[PDB]
């Protein structure tokens, strides 16, 4: 019998080498929890998985971007609430000042409060801020803006929407002349009567701006709910491609582990087989 | 001679060297042609405000605003006349008592006054725009041109009249004092009459609020000076009107014997 | 076109004292200058020696954006009428028959300060009335940023640059530049200025009618007592 070489040992070692590599690949999938770990497992699957992972991070960030946009809209709408009450107060004061029983001094005492209210309207317009950006001064208007406000509410390049906020000072409300800068007065009964109409126009402008911001807020609420829905579906799609089945992978791991034991047992048999003819 | 006949401030078109320099500047500008260029440093671009083209454009903007204001005033006057004619010419089948006619006349006066005030406010807005446009012509030589003086005088006069008719008397004083420094405008007695009224209003407002005596004396002296000047310009010196105004001012002012 | 005949009907304004004008409109009467390039305003606007009509309308760059008040630039459109022969001895402008037009010059100007862009276009018709087709005596000039110099002739080597008579342009079916110009610009421009002249006449006659009515009202006012 041939003793120079052991072909049976070579075959048993070749089988053992291949199954040992299959065991290593099963350990990688079990310890990391991912079906695809290195290039060569599933190149097409990895490319789709990594594209989905970018979308999942983008959708989650886009959802965060939307809520920040809602915060800015909510913040801006809060400032106009104070502006609305002041103009209502001027409007009730103008009805009283329009009556004929008062004198010049009583109407001047009404104008004393009217001046404070106009100044407070101007102050609100000047100091309304979100993250150090003025909102009510006219920067984000439509006609002659100095800046634009876009909310990036998607995960891709051009998925952004625009928001407009008009000027909300005394001049923009028709309560102050934009060229001369004199404002409304209640010190005369005739002037008080015409102020009543001016307050009505001012209130309509404020009511219109609040409706616009409420419209902006409602749309962002729908988008944020949709982005969360999109995020859940995409992550489920990514998991189905990338994440390994632990129960199924454990079965593969056990099969290869036993195959290694059988190959090792037979390899020890092939080495001893050669000694038979030495007797 | 009409200084506004051409509707322009200065006519822009001679030396051979100047023509050569202009040609070389044009050739230089051709090489560096870039309409998208925007100067980060504004000084060199703001040098354009001293040129003739900038002054012509601003002059025509001011002229357009001034014409709009004058149009407002004249159209309102025509409307008032036509409205009075129409109100007089229409039939009143339910008007049989005198007090009803009195009430109708009062209603017409109310309507006319409201329309007049509205027109005055709009014209004043236009005239203020014209003043702002004329204020930013920074060439001292171009501000010395007869056309500039004519337009400035017209705009100042219209603004003063509108602001006075809106009962904003103190605001007209700086404009009047600027107005009487142009050409021989100091020799027009209406300006001094307006100044006398406005300074009288200022003195009365100081007296009413119990303000400082220095301001009261200053306003009274200015009012008396401009009243006497208006009297002399319209009626002549050593005239009975002049003597009467002298007596009134002597009574009004503080003197020491 | 026959509008050139109509432009001879505006000789009535020569002896008509113009006091009412449209917004941002300039009109004056004068004599031809050296070489007959433009109209020089006369000291007396009612003399019979006046032989030219100058009508100009100006606007502002950025007016279509509502930004005229920002002083972004200047633009205006004007054209000048030139006549020959002294005007009649009678001073009445109401009865005036058309006279012969020596030349018709149109001028389009635009200057954008922000872009440093200046464009000037000039059309001169030195044979206005006499032939329905006088393309050889119609001068077209285009100047951008003061280039080319004023009065620069056009050479056939460099076509489209410099002062070129209308006969130098091609009028093929492939490129009907002659026909496109005539149909689009020239007819409308001449009609616009003719209608402006007629509107000026209408307003300055309504002025006299209003004066007569005002005198009638003043006289009627004395019947109440």
């Amino acid at each position: 019998m041939i003793i120079n070489h052991n072909v049976s040992a070579i075959f048993a070692h070749r089988t053992l080498k291949s199954n040992d590599a299959n065991l290593s690949k099963d350990i990688e999938k079990l310890s990391s929890g991912m079906r695809i770990n290195k290039a060569g497992d599933d190149a097409s699957g990895l490319a789709v998985s990594e594209k989905m992972r970018t979308q999942i991070a983008g959708l989650r960030r886009a959802e965060q971007n939307t809520e920040d946009g809602m915060s800015l809209i909510q913040t801006a709408e809060g400032y106009l609430q104070e502006t609305h009450e002041i103009v209502q107060r001027v409007r009730v004061l103008a009805v009283q000042a329009a009556n004929g029983i008062y004198s010049e001094e009583d109407r001047q005492q009404i104008q004393v409060e009217v001046s404070q209210l106009v100044d407070e309207i101007d102050r609100i317009a000047s100091q309304a801020e979100f993250n150090k950006m003025k909102l009510l001064t006219g920067a984000f208007a439509r006609l002659n803006p100095t800046a634009s406000m876009w909310f990036h509410i998607g995960a891709n390049m051009h998925q952004r929407e625009r928001v407009y906020i008009e000027t909300m000072n005394t001049a923009a409300l028709g309560l102050r002349n934009p060229t001369v800068l004199t404002f409304i007065s209640l010190s005369t009964a005739g002037k008080a009567n015409s102020v009543i109409g001016l307050c009505d126009d001012a209130l309509r402008v404020i009511s219109k701006q609040r409706a616009d911001l409420g419209a902006y807020y409602n749309r962002m609420e729908h988008a944020a709910k949709g982005l969360m829905n999109a995020y859940e579906n995409t992550q489920a799609s990514e998991s189905r491609i990338r994440d390994t089945d632990m129960a199924e992978q454990m079965t593969s791991f056990t099969r290869y582990q036993i195959l290694t034991q059988a190959a090792t047992s037979m390899l020890a048999q092939a080495n001893m087989k050669s000694q038979s003819v030495m007797r | 001679v009409d200084e506004l006949l051409k509707g322009e401030l200065v006519p822009e078109n001679l030396t051979e060297d100047q023509k050569k320099k202009k040609k070389e500047i044009m050739e230089q500008e051709s090489l560096w042609k870039n309409p998208d260029f925007k100067g980060y440093n504004k000084t060199f671009q703001e040098l354009h405000q001293l040129s003739k083209t900038f002054a012509n454009n601003q002059f025509r903007l001011a002229l357009s605003n001034y014409q709009s204001g004058v149009n407002t005033i004249m159209k309102n006057r025509d409307w008032v006349e036509q409205y009075r004619k129409e109100e007089a010419e229409k039939k009143r089948l339910d008007e049989k008592w005198y007090w009803q006619k009195v009430d109708r006349k009062a209603r017409e006066e109310r309507v006319v006054y409201r329309e007049k005030m509205k027109a005055k406010q709009d014209a004043l807005n236009y005239f203020s725009k014209a003043i702002n446009h004329l204020d930013e012509i920074k060439n001292p030589d171009l501000r010395e041109r007869p056309e500039f003086k004519r337009l400035l005088s017209d705009v100042y006069r219209s603004w003063i009249m509108a602001e006075y008719d809106l009962q904003n008397l103190p605001q007209t004083i700086p404009i009047l004092e600027l107005y009487i420094e142009i050409d021989d405008n100091e020799k027009e007695y209406p300006a001094h009459k307006y100044l006398a009224s406005a300074y009288s209003f200022e003195e009365n407002m100081i007296k009413k609020t119990k303000g400082p005596d220095d301001m009261l004396f200053k306003y009274r002296y200015k009012k008396n000076v401009h009243l006497l000047r208006a009297t002399e310009l319209k009626y002549g010196k050593d005239s009975p009107e002049y003597k009467h105004i002298v007596n009134v001012i002597n009574r009004d002012e503080v003197i020491s014997v | 076109s026959e509008v050139n005949k109509r432009l001879r009907l505006h000789t009535v304004l020569f002896k008509m004292k113009v006091r009412t004008l449209p917004h941002k409109t300039v009109l004056y009467k004068g004599k031809p200058s050296a070489d007959g390039e433009r109209c020089e305003a006369a000291d007396k606007q009612e003399a019979q020696d006046n032989t030219c009509l100058h009508l100009e309308v100006f606007d502002f760059v950025g007016s279509e954006d509502g930004k005229s008040s920002k002083n972004l630039g200047a633009k205006f459109k004007k054209m000048e009428l030139f006549f020959e022969g002294s005007n009649n001895a009678d001073p009445d402008p109401r009865k005036e028959q058309p006279r012969n037009l020596t030349k018709i010059r149109t001028y389009i100007y635009q200057n954008n300060f922000l872009l440093e862009d200046k464009v000037i276009s000039v059309i001169a018709d030195v044979a206005p009335n006499g032939e329905p087709a006088h393309n050889d005596k119609i001068e077209l000039f285009y100047q951008h940023d003061d280039y080319p110099v004023w009065g620069t002739p056009e050479t056939p080597s460099e076509k489209g640059v410099g002062k070129y008579i209308l006969s130098n342009v091609e009028n093929t079916k492939s490129n009907p530049i002659r026909n496109n110009f005539k149909k689009q610009f020239y007819f409308k421009n001449l009609d616009y200025f003719d209608k402006l002249f007629t509107k000026i006449f209408d307003y300055n006659d309504r002025d006299s009618n209003k004066h007569y009515k005002k005198n009638v009202e003043a006289l009627k006012g004395s019947l109440k007592y």
